[PDB]
């Protein structure tokens, strides 16, 4: 299940916009948004 | 936040008072009397032995 | 953008004071994850973000 063009997609497999990644808020229920790899 | 209330003089019964701010959750107080002490006023008139 | 369906409006606390003293929490059904654009339509409110 590829998220769209401007979605990020956690590793839940649940979607979320591009904006809401490194935000400094736990949006994806595993915090893979915030997660250290991924901000670099 | 100004408040009052009236709590009995009896030693050890554990009153706990109530304040419901509209703005904050309820808070609750406990306020119990350890010990109490009655103090006259003395006037000593004379000394017998 | 977010399909918003069956949105109901409920309010914690409120107090009319200088700065901003109401707590509003809304209820609704979407199928998407995005950002809506909030707004109040009357002067009687003014919402902060
Ligand atoms: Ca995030």
């Amino acid at each position: 299940p590829t998220c769209g063009a401007h979605e990020f997609q956690c590793s839940t497999s649940s979607c979320i916009p591009i904006s809401w990644v490194c935000d400094d808020d736990a949006d994806c229920s595993d915090q893979s948004d915030e997660s250290l790899e991924q901000c670099g | 936040y100004e408040h009052s209330t009236v709590m009995p003089n009896v030693v050890g019964f554990p009153y706990k008072a109530h304040i419901e701010r509209p703005g904050y959750s309820p808070l609750t107080l406990q306020m119990q009397v350890v010990e109490t002490s009655l103090e006259p006023t003395l006037n000593l008139e004379y000394i017998t032995c | 953008a977010p399909t918003i369906i069956d949105l109901t409006c409920t309010v914690a606390t409120c107090t009319h004071s200088s700065d901003f003293g109401g707590v509003l929490t809304l209820t609704y059904k979407t199928d998407k994850n995005g950002d809506c654009s909030v707004h109040s339509h009357s002067n009687v409110a003014t919402l902060q973000e």
